[PDB]
C-alpha cells in the first residue's frame, strides 16, 4: 500500500540530468512532482513507470525491488499510467476498449469479464454509449473513457501526466472531481505538470526538483517560504 | 550575409548527399559487372578502369540531382523549424531565396561543364583503349537544368506542417524524375530537338510557380 | 479481444500495401506495346511471389506505425502485456499470410505463368514439387530449388523485421521517415537476392545455402535491435 | 491536405508511371 | 498608428469559423486574443497576420488598405511577427543575427547599420555575449533575441504569438518586464495565449472568441463582472 523510489539518478550519453532523487507516497494520496522544464520533472517521472530504464538506486512497492523489471510487468504489479495525448484505440468499439485490458486479467473468470465490465461502465456516467467508435468523442468525454481503461488493470498506484494541458480553465474544474474520485477509493495518483499555480490546489505533498536535486517538499502551506525555491 | 547563411550550410549539405549518392550507383554498376560478366561476356580484371574511370557515365546524371535534392533537403529542414518565417516578416522578400540558388547552382553548372566536355575525353579517349542525323545535343540541355530546377524548387518547399517533411517534397522529386525521363526517351529517338520545348515548358513553369502571390487575380 | 486487433490491423495494411503496389507494378507492364492483350491481367501473381516481401515490410510498419505513433503501443504495454506477448500477435496474423505466399509458389501463379507466353501468341520455374527432384543431374537450378522452398519464409523474418526497430531505434521519428526507411530495407533486397545467388553460384563452396544468407543478415539484425539496448 | 495536393499527387505520378514503361 | 481590422471571416469545407471581428490595437497598449482552444483565436490571429488567406473583411494602417498584402509587405509597414517556437537562426553567431535583419533597411545609412546593433544588443541584456552559435542559448536567453530580431526591422506594432509558451513562473516575470519595456517605446502588441491567468496582468483591454463572437470589448475589470463568460 506504499511505494517508495530511492536514489534515482540517470545519464543521458555522460551526462547528468537526474541524480539521487527520492519520494515516499502512500496509499490514498496526490502528489505532485514539479518544477522547470528541462531538469529533471520528466526524466525522474517516466523512469518511475520505465519508459527510461534506471541507473542506480531501487523503485520499491511494498518490500519488492521492481528496479530490472521494465513496464511489461509493472501493469501487473500494480502501476498504472496513461499518455499525454489522445490515447482510445480509434479503431475498436467502447465496450471492447473497455474489457481489452479486462482479458489479460487471469486470476479472474468469464462472467466476471462482464462484471468489472458493467460496473465499470455505469460508474463513470457512460453507459449509454456501449457500441461507439473511438473517434467519435470529444475532449471532455476521451479523458473519461481514457481513465477508464486504467482503473480496469486494478491497479494500486495509477500515475498520471499532465492531464489538464491544453483545455480551458473553467473545464478544469470537472477534471477535479475524477481526480477526487480516485483518490476517494485510496489509490495514489501521482502527477506532474508545467502549470506550477493550478496543480497546487489539489495536491498534498507536492516534491519540487530542479537540476536533478531534491530542493523542497513537504505541505503546500509549508513550501512558500524558502530562498532557494525564490 | 544572409545569402552566405544558405551557401555555407546548403554546401554543408550537398557534399553529404552527393557521397552518399555516388556510393549508391556503384552498387548498381558493381553488381552489373558480376551479374553480366557470368553472363553477357565482359572480362574479370578490366573493372579497375571499367568501374573506376567510368564514372563519367553517371557523374554526368547526378549533379543536377545532388543540386536540386540537397536545395530541397535543406529548405525542408528550414521551414519545419520556423526559421523562414521570422526571416520572412522581416523585411527581405522571397527573392532572397532565389538569389541565393543561382550562387549554389554556379558551383555545380562549372563542375557539369567541366565534366561534359573535358572529363568525359579524358576517359572516352584515354580510358576506351583497352590497355590489358546521330548528333546528340544533350549535353545543352544538362547544363541548362542546373540554372532551372533551383530557380524552381524555392517555391516548392513548403512543408504545411500538419502534413509531414517526406509528403511535402513528394511533388518536387517525383515533378523532376518526369523531366529528367523525357529527355532520355527523346534522346533515343526520329523527331530530335523538337524536345526542346519540353524544356522550354518546365522553364515556363519555373516562373509560372515561382511569382504566383504577389500577383492580383 | 485485441490480440484480434493488432492481427486486423497488419492484415488491414498488408493487403491495402500489396494491391496499391502490385497494381503500381501491374499498370508498368504496358511495355509490351510500348492492345487487346490482358497479358499483365493474367500475370499478376507472377510478381506477388517476389513484389511481395518488401511489401511486407512497409505496411508491416507503414500500418503499425499508424499504431505507435497515435501513442497507443504504449498503453497496451502499460496494461499487462509483454513484449513477447505483442511480438507473439504478428506471428498469429503471419500463418494466414505465409501460406497465402506459399499456395501461389505451387498452386495458382504458375499454372498461369505456363500459359502467359502462350496467350500472347500474335529462371525456369515450374513450381515447389515438380522443381523437387528436377535437378537430379547440381547448378544453378538447384540453386533457385532452395531459394524458392523459403522463399515465403522471409515474409515471417520480414514482420519480425518490421517489429524489431518499431522498439528500439525508430519510435519517436514521424510518419514519412517511416517509409523510406520502411521501402530502404525493402529495396536492398533487389541488390542482395541478385548478387549472393550469382556470388555462391561462382564462388561460394557451400553451394546450397548461398539463397539462406538474405532471409539470415535480416535476422542477426532483429536479434541485435530487442536484446541489447535494454 | 487540400483538394488539389491529394489530385496533383494522383495525375503527376500517373504521368511519371506510364513514362517508365515506354523505354523499359 | 493604429490597426483597424473590420468584419474578418473564414471558412473551408462548407464550415464556417470566423465571423463579425472587429478588434484593434493602439501605440502604447497591450492587447490580449483569449479564450477557449480551437474556437478561433489562433484563425483570428493568423488573419491579422495573413499566414492564411483572408475570406472577407480589411485591415488598414492610417488609411492604408494592406489586407490583401502578404507577409512581404507588412514588415514594410509595421507588422513585426514572432513565431511560437524556437525561431532563432540555427548555426551563426549573435552579432551576425541581428545584422541579416539589418540588409534590407534601405532608409536607414548603413554606417549606423553597424552601430545601432551595438546600442540594441545593449538594452535587452544579450551582450554579456557576442559570438555565440544559436545551438547554445537556453529557453530563456534565447527568448530575449528572437525579440531582438523583429524590434530591429522598426516596426510599429509588434506581434506576439504565445510568448508565455509554458517556462516557469520565475521567467514570466522575466518576460513581463519585456513587454512592459517595449510598450513604453510606442509599439501596439497583441498577444494570444491560453495561459489566461498571467495575460490578464500584461493587459489594458482584452477580447473574447467564442466560435466567431466578440463578447469582451472591455477591461480585464469587466471580465470578474459579465456573466456570458461562463
Ligand atoms: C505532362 C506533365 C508535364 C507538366 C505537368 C504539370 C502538372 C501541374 C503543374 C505543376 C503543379 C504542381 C506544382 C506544385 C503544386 C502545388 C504547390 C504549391 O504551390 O502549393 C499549392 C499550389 O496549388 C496547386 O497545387 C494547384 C496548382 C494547379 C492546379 C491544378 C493543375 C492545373 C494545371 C492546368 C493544366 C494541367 C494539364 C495537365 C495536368 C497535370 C498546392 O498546395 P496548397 O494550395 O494546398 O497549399 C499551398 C498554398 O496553395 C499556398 O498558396
Amino acid at each position: 500500500a506504499t511505494l517508495t523510489a530511492k536514489n534515482l539518478a540517470k545519464a543521458y550519453k555522460g551526462r547528468r540530468v537526474v541524480e539521487d532523487v527520492s519520494l515516499t507516497v502512500n496509499s490514498g494520496e496526490i502528489v505532485g512532482l514539479l518544477g522547470p522544464n528541462g531538469a529533471g520533472k520528466t526524466t525522474t517521472f517516466y523512469m518511475v513507470v520505465g519508459i527510461v530504464p534506471r541507473d542506480a538506486g531501487n523503485i520499491i512497492i511494498d518490500d519488492d525491488d521492481i528496479s530490472l523489471l521494465p513496464l511489461h510487468a509493472r501493469a501487473r504489479r500494480g502501476i498504472g499510467y496513461l499518455p499525454q495525448e489522445a490515447s482510445i484505440f480509434r479503431r475498436l468499439s467502447v465496450y471492447d476498449n473497455l474489457m481489452a485490458v479486462l482479458q489479460i486479467r487471469d486470476d479472474l473468470s468469464a462472467e466476471q469479464r462482464e462484471d468489472r465490465a458493467n460496473e465499470l461502465m455505469e460508474e463513470f456516467h457512460i453507459e449509454h454509449l456501449r457500441d461507439s467508435m473511438g473517434q467519435s468523442l470529444s475532449g471532455g468525454e476521451r479523458r473519461r473513457v481514457e481513465i477508464a481503461r486504467a482503473l480496469a488493470a486494478n491497479p494500486k498506484f495509477i500515475l498520471l501526466d499532465e492531464p489538464f494541458a491544453g483545455v480551458d480553465p473553467i473545464s478544469v474544474i470537472d477534471i477535479k472531481r475524477i481526480i477526487e474520485h480516485l483518490r476517494d477509493s485510496g489509490l495514489g495518483v501521482l502527477i506532474t505538470d508545467h502549470n506550477v499555480r493550478e496543480t497546487l490546489a489539489v495536491c498534498e505533498r507536492a516534491y519540487i526538483v530542479s537540476q536533478g536535486h531534491l530542493i523542497a517538499h513537504g505541505t503546500p502551506t509549508e513550501i512558500l517560504q524558502d530562498e532557494h525555491v525564490k | 550575409i544572409i545569402i552566405r547563411y544558405l551557401v555555407r550550410e546548403t554546401l554543408k549539405s550537398q557534399l553529404a548527399i552527393l557521397f552518399i549518392l555516388l556510393l549508391i550507383f556503384f552498387c548498381q554498376k558493381l553488381v552489373r559487372i558480376l551479374g553480366a560478366a557470368v553472363d553477357g561476356d565482359i572480362p574479370a580484371n578490366l573493372v579497375l578502369s571499367l568501374l573506376g574511370l567510368g564514372v563519367p557515365e553517371m557523374a554526368q546524371l547526378i549533379l543536377p540531382l545532388s543540386l536540386f535534392l540537397g536545395l530541397l533537403m535543406t529548405l525542408g529542414k528550414l521551414y519545419t523549424e520556423s526559421e523562414i518565417t521570422v526571416m520572412h516578416a522581416c523585411g527581405l522578400s522571397k527573392a532572397v531565396l532565389v538569389k541565393a540558388a543561382m550562387i549554389l547552382a554556379v558551383f555545380t553548372a562549372i563542375v557539369a561543364a567541366v565534366n561534359v566536355m573535358w572529363a568525359g575525353p579524358w576517359s572516352s579517349r584515354h580510358q576506351d583503349e583497352v590497355l590489358a542525323r546521330a548528333e546528340l545535343n544533350w549535353r545543352i540541355t544538362l547544363v541548362f537544368t542546373v540554372f532551372m530546377m533551383a530557380l524552381m524548387v524555392v517555391p516548392l518547399s513548403v512543408v504545411n506542417p500538419r502534413q509531414g517533411r517526406v509528403l511535402s517534397m513528394l511533388p518536387a522529386m517525383l515533378l523532376y524524375l518526369l523531366f529528367f525521363l523525357i529527355q532520355t526517351s527523346l534522346k533515343s529517338n526520329d523527331p530530335t530537338l523538337w524536345m526542346w520545348t519540353v524544356n522550354l515548358i518546365y522553364l515556363a513553369l519555373a516562373i509560372v510557380l515561382n511569382l504566383w502571390d504577389t500577383v492580383p487575380v | 479481444v485485441l490480440d484480434r486487433y493488432i492481427g486486423k490491423t497488419i492484415f488491414t495494411t498488408i493487403m491495402m500495401t500489396l494491391f496499391m503496389l502490385v497494381s503500381l507494378s501491374g499498370i508498368i507492364k504496358f511495355v509490351d506495346q510500348l492492345g487487346a492483350g490482358m497479358y499483365t491481367l493474367l500475370s499478376v501473381p507472377k510478381d506477388v511471389q517476389i513484389f511481395f516481401p518488401m511489401a511486407a515490410l512497409l505496411g508491416a510498419l507503414l500500418g503499425l506505425g499508424m499504431l505507435a505513433q497515435r501513442s497507443e503501443l504504449v498503453v497496451m504495454q502499460a496494461s499487462g502485456f509483454t513484449r513477447m506477448q505483442v511480438a507473439l500477435s504478428v506471428m498469429k496474423t503471419a500463418i494466414p499470410l505465409v501460406l497465402l505466399t506459399m499456395a501461389i509458389g505451387e498452386w495458382v501463379a504458375p499454372q498461369g505463368e505456363q500459359m502467359a507466353r502462350n496467350y500472347r501468341a500474335q529462371p525456369d520455374a515450374l513450381s515447389i514439387s515438380g522443381l523437387h527432384n528436377y535437378v537430379k543431374y547440381a547448378g544453378r537450378y538447384q540453386l533457385n530449388m532452395w531459394s524458392k522452398i523459403f522463399q515465403p519464409l522471409s515474409v515471417a523474418v520480414m514482420m519480425l523485421m518490421a517489429l524489431s526497430f518499431i522498439f528500439g531505434p525508430l519510435r519517436s521519428v514521424p510518419m514519412g521517415v517511416r517509409v523510406v526507411t520502411g521501402i530502404s530495407f525493402g529495396f536492398v533486397f533487389y541488390v542482395l537476392d541478385q548478387i549472393f545467388g550469382p556470388l555462391t553460384l561462382v564462388y561460394g563452396i557451400p553451394p546450397i545455402i548461398g539463397a539462406l544468407l538474405p532471409s539470415a543478415s535480416f535476422f542477426l539484425i532483429s536479434l541485435w535491435l530487442l536484446m541489447r539496448k535494454s | 491536405m487540400s483538394k488539389a495536393r491529394r489530385w496533383v499527387i494522383i495525375v503527376l505520378s500517373l504521368a511519371v508511371l506510364v513514362m517508365i514503361g515506354i523505354n523499359m
